[PDB]
């Protein structure tokens, strides 16, 4: 019984530690507006033959 | 009983600055270590007074550096002193390393000390890269890109971790923001590690230059070695002044002074002088994962030096071949750095590969066989039959 | 206080070094002698003796790597000097 | 890597202010600014320095106000919200004629022109290499090299191709005196001007450096002496080992 | 500290979203935004919320765009540097109708219109206080009280003088069905909307709080038990004294 | 380590307290004890007796200051209630 109580405490503590660490770590991940997947168009009419357009 | 050794806040300082029986035969290298400590503290102080007037956004990071350059009274001195003191700190740390390796301080009774130290080494390399990113010039942006992407060599999942550390899919506000915050954080962790370094040192004193027992006689710390530190720190101040006033832009490279532009990069992109030795071995072997692992493997092969030096006689003050090989190794190290600086063409790939081979070979196999030969020669010379 | 591990150096009085008898030291105090004794004679003579003793250990490695560096530079120069069509191709691969 | 894409190493000119005690000859900035404004007007930027620092180093005072009365800088909105423009003052920066970035690639027929405000700090061999580049151009390109039409050659630039329209001719500026109309003069003046604008702090930097060097050398010698002094209390000691009687 | 300068203390209304386990009634945010866009119009700002967070909370996926293409945002120039206007996209904020600040003080006939994006999180009390302001206007101005021209009275504003009138009348929104012509309804919708926009994280916050409080309560009780357990080895020890033999 | 000053508490074995004899501490071990031997009787009775024995020490100050605060408040709002010309000006002004 005593070891079961200690194990229950450890289980709850481990779940909580996992949750807190996940919170802190996911704090640093990419935010929302940075996920703006930009789209661009390029005009190919006036590009020179032997030139590189970036 | 004397008040110096009674009050706790002073009983601590007594045993480390006022009464610490250093060995009799000290030379200038441990004074050089004290110089390094003072370089660290002045770096911290000028860094505080730097960040006092430094912004953090990506759009207003370069403008912040020009602002600290001119629009603050007596401020250009702060910025140049920060940069050149950092470079001089790295050089003096390299010389601290080379000293330690030569005189055999890495013998067994100080392995904890030596490990802690190399931890400061790797931390400090990280700090230098972090700050160089904090500048965000032109080539610092590409350096940050490459070193962040380094972790993508990790098997299976490599893109998620780099994208996490890199704050998104592009170098943007979170990237430099996090880099600067971590740069401003880490040196205090360095301070904690170096107070541990001092703790680990105090257990067994400091090694003799002769590589022999120093418990016989010792002379008190203060009023003798404080001035040996003073002379060398004055030399440091004057040489730093010479490099900060008359010759500012020599140690660094004249490329940081460009606005960040992730569209064009110059064909000549190199790290600052104190990262060339590892960059050379990285660009030497023709693989991604191999290079990424072999950098930290260079650090680890530094680590492996104890319980490998199997000379019963400590140090390299009485081994002609061993000291000759150490000199070939240090000149190897400088050659490695310089070839890393130079461009890679036909006569250089072989040069660099051979350089890395002899480097790691000196760490692994040169020390044991040469040491054993020295030991057996020492035995055979002075024995009849 | 909490006892700690064994240490190879004690403090004053229990320093831990081998006990000795018959050794006699001396001193003359800083104020009774000229601070700069020898200053020049010892400077020049000991400097030259020390530089003579260890000359080769720094001479040989420097010479070896200088020879390497010179050979590499000269070959690199020859490579890209009116030789990019007859020597560069056959060694680049 | 070949010398063609590496650029000729800059010859070591014996520059006027390249000295441990020498200061900027800002008897020449007074015309360096003049030539810069006259010739490089609508091409580069110099958009970093503020006019409240030219006074007291190059110009007297009222001249900068008289010049600032020629530019407008979009003052704070009025009561009706309609934005207005007011003449510049001693807290404004020089405006590069290209508005943001796009007209730069629109008009140069090439790439962006770098802001000169720090250019001679961000090139190897900074003090020179801009005089070298401005006067090192040859009249006729070396035989056997083909270049895109409309571009110009420069043996001193890495790659040997630059979009610099060689506007460094003679009989063009005529500062106030008999000195211009020789292409060396304008190049030299602009070189010193730019070398100043990268750090309009050289004079006091050199003075302070001299003070520090003298103080530190004196303190070094004093410290050497004192170390020789108090260390002598142990360096001169002696030992006379008298072995004990072998009794145990 | 008179009553006139401080205003009526806020009542205790029986909110719908209050309570430790309650989310929003955001079947009405869908119309709270509608009424806000109709009636606030070009007066208040709300310039802190991004159209990528009204999706999946009040609007499904595509309506947010289908109104986002009704604005302009002045993005990057063309090849000639002329700034260009393009239709709005899904990651751009709502434009404050008054351009910078000055048209605001020109049209309100008074002070600045406070930013609504965080207003109800930035007033004393506040959850009811905005409701009180919106419904507290007496239908007839109070008798025997001085009042400057233009401003209308308020028994809830500290100081009793508000620069904005009361445009909260009846039969002027008509959301989709039979519901308007009850000014309390529009007030309720707008206050719920603003309470959401002050923090678009109510639901998730409450859920995480419930999870955390359950976990912590269980952990706390377990810790109580374990403390009672291993401390019991000393909370019950008994001492028995014995008079030592008197000999010395 | 260097010798430190005299202290009234040490480490285990040299506590330095007065030497004792005849004390005989016992124990029961936590496993075979059934922790909550008293959990409702002890709780309620001890809690109430302890609340009784230290009741006045907080009732008296709290009541004093509550009375003070109530009087101050009531006088304050009496000031700003149809009395700003007769009572306010005689103390405030
Ligand atoms: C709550 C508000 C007040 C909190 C104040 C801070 C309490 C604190 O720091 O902990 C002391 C904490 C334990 O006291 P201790 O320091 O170990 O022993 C000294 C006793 O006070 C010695 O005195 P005592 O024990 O005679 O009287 C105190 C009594 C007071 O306890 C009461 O009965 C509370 C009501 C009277 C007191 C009122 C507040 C004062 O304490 C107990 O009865 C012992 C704890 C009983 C709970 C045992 C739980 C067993 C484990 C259950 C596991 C269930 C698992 C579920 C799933 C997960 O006291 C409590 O019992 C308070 C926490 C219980 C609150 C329950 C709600
Ligand atoms: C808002 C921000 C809040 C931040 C809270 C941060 C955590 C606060 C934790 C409080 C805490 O540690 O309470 C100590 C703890 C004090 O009890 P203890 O640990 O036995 O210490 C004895 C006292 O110094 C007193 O010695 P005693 O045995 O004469 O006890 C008389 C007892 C008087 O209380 C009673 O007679 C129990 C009935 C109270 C209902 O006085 C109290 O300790 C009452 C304080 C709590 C009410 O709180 C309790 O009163 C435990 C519950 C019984
Ligand atoms: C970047 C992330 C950095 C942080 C990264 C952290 C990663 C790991 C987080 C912790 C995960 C585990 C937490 C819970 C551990 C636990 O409950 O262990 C309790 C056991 C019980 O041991 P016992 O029953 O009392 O004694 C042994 C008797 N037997 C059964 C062997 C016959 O005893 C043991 O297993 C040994 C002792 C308990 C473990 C040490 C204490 C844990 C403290 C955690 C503090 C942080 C929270
Ligand atoms: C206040 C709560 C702050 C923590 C928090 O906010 O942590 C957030 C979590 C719940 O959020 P989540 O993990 O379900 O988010 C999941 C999706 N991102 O809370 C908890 O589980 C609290 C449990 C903590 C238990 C104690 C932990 C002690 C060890 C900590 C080690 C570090
Ligand atoms: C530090 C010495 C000055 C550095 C310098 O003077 O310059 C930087 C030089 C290379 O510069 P470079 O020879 O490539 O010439 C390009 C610049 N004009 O660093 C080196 O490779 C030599 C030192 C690196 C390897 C030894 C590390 C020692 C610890
Ligand atoms: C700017 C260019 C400078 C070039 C010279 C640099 C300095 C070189 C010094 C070499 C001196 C000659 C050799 C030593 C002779 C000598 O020792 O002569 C004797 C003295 C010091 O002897 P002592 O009393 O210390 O011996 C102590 C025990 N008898 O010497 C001098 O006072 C030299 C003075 C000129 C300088
Ligand atoms: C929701 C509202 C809850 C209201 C009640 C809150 C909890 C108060 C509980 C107080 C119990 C009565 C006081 C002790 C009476 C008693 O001792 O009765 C006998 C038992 C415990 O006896 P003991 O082992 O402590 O005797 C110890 C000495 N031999 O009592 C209970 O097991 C009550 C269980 C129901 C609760
Ligand atoms: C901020 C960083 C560091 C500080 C402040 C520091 C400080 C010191 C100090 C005060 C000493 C005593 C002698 C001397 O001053 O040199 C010392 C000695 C030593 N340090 Fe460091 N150190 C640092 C980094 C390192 C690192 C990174 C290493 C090794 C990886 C290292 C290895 C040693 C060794 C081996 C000694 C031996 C002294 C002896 O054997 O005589 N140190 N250090
Ligand atoms: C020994 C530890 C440190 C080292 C080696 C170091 C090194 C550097 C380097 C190399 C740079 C680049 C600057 C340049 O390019 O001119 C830099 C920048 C900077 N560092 Fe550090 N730094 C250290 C500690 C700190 C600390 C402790 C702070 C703040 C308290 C700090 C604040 C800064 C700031 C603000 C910059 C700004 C970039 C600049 O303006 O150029 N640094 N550092
Ligand atoms: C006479 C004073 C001038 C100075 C000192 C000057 C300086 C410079 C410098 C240092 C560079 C960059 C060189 C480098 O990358 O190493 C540069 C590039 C450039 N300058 Fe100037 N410049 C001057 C006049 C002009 C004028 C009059 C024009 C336009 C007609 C011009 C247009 C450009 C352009 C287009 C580039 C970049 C395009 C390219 O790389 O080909 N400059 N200038
Ligand atoms: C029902 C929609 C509206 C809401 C929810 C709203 C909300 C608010 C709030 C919370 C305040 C601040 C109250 C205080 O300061 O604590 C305020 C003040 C103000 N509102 Fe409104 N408002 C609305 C309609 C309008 C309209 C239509 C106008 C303009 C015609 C307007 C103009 C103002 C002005 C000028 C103030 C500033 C008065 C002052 O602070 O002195 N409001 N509003």
């Amino acid at each position: 019984y005593a070891y079961f109580m200690v194990g229950a405490m450890g289980l709850l503590s481990s779940a909580g530690a996992k949750s807190t660490v996940e919170t802190f770590i996911s704090s640093m991940t990419a935010t929302a507006d940075v996920l703006a997947m930009a789209k661009v168009e390029v005009n190919l009419a006036a590009i020179p033959l032997g030139k590189n357009v970036v | 009983m004397a008040f110096r050794k009674s009050n706790v806040y002073l009983s601590l300082v007594n045993s480390y600055i006022i009464d610490s029986p250093q060995p009799s035969s000290i030379n200038y290298w441990w004074n050089m270590g004290s110089l390094l400590g003072l370089c660290l503290v002045i770096q911290i102080v000028t860094g505080i007074f730097m960040a006092m007037h430094y912004s953090s956004n990506i759009e207003l990071a370069f403008s912040s550096v020009e602002h600290i350059m001119r629009d603050v009274h007596n401020g250009y001195i702060l910025r140049y002193l920060h940069a050149n003191g950092a470079s001089f700190f790295f050089m003096v740390m390299f010389m601290h390393m080379a000293k330690g390796l030569y005189y055999g301080s890495y013998r067994s009774p100080r392995v904890t000390l030596w490990n802690v130290g190399v931890i400061i080494f790797i931390l400090t390399i990280a700090t230098a890269f972090l700050g160089y990113c904090c500048v965000y010039g032109q080539m610092s942006h590409w350096g940050a890109t490459v070193i962040t992407n380094l972790f993508s060599a990790i098997p299976f999942v490599g893109n998620d971790i780099v994208s996490w550390l890199w704050g998104g899919f592009s170098v943007s506000n979170p990237t430099i923001q996090r880099f600067f915050a971590l740069h401003y954080l880490v040196p205090f962790i360095i301070a904690a590690m170096v107070i541990m370094h001092l703790m680990a040192l105090h257990i067994h004193g400091s090694s003799n230059p002769l590589g022999i027992t120093g418990n016989l006689d010792r002379i008190p710390m203060h009023s003798y070695f404080i001035f040996k530190d003073l002379v060398t720190v004055f030399l440091f101040m004057l040489i730093l002044a010479l490099f900060v006033f008359y010759s500012p832009n020599t140690l660094g490279h004249p490329d940081n002074y460009i606005p960040g532009n992730p569209l064009v990069t110059p064909a000549s992109i190199v790290p600052e002088w104190y990262l060339l030795p590892f960059y050379a071995i990285l660009r030497s072997i023709p693989d991604k994962l191999l290079g990424v692992i072999t950098m930290f493997a260079a650090i680890l092969v530094l680590l492996v030096l104890p319980f490998t030096d199997r000379s019963v006689v400590r140090g390299n003050t009485f081994k002609v071949l061993s000291k000759f090989f150490f000199f070939i190794f240090v000149f190897n190290f400088v050659l490695l750095g310089q070839i890393g600086a130079c461009h890679v063409e036909v006569p250089y790939v072989l040069m660099g590969q051979i350089a890395t081979f002899i480097y790691f070979a000196y760490f692994l196999i040169i020390v044991p066989v040469i040491s054993t030969i020295e030991n057996v020669l020492f035995y055979i010379g002075r024995v009849n039959k | 206080g909490p006892p700690s591990g064994k240490t190879y150096m004690g403090w004053w009085g229990h320093m831990g070094g081998p006990k000795q008898k018959g050794i006699t030291s001396y001193a003359v105090s800083p104020y009774a002698q000229k601070p700069l004794q020898g200053i020049f004679h010892n400077a020049v003579f000991n400097s030259f003796r020390r530089f003579k003793s260890q000359f080769l250990y720094v001479l040989i490695p420097a010479g070896i790597y200088w020879y390497w560096w010179k050979n590499g530079n000269e070959y690199n120069e020859f490579l890209y000097s009116k030789a990019g069509r007859e020597e560069l191709e056959r060694v680049n691969v | 890597m070949t010398a063609a894409e590496h650029g000729l190493h800059a010859p070591a000119y014996a520059w006027s202010h390249n000295g441990p005690f020498e200061t900027f000859d800002h008897a020449s900035i007074r015309r360096g600014y003049q030539v810069y404004r006259e010739v490089c007007a609508a091409c580069h930027s110099l958009d970093r320095v503020a006019w409240r620092t030219l006074v007291g180093v190059s110009h007297t005072n009222e001249e900068v106000r008289n010049m600032a009365e020629e530019f407008e800088y979009d003052d704070e909105p009025d009561e009706q919200g309609n934005p207005k423009k007011r003449p510049g003052k001693l807290s404004d920066y020089i405006p590069g004629p290209y508005p943001n970035e796009q007209a730069a690639r629109a008009a140069n027929q090439g790439a962006l022109p770098p802001d000169l405000s720090l250019i001679v700090k961000a090139r190897h061999g900074g003090c020179d290499y801009i005089f070298s580049l401005l006067t090192g151009y040859p009249d006729e390109p070396p035989a056997g090299v083909a270049l895109p039409p409309g571009s110009n050659y420069n043996p001193y630039f890495p790659g040997g191709s630059i979009a610099m329209a060689r506007v460094l001719f003679d009989d063009m500026v005529e500062y106030e005196d008999g000195t211009p109309a020789t292409t060396s003069q304008m190049a030299k003046d602009v070189t010193t001007f730019l070398n100043w604008c990268a750090e309009p702090e050289h004079d006091e930097r050199k003075r302070l450096g001299l003070k520090t060097v003298i103080i530190l050398s004196s303190l070094y010698l004093l410290s050497i002496w004192v170390k020789k002094f108090k260390w002598a209390g142990i360096k001169t000691r002696k030992f006379v080992f008298n072995p004990p009687k072998p009794r145990k």
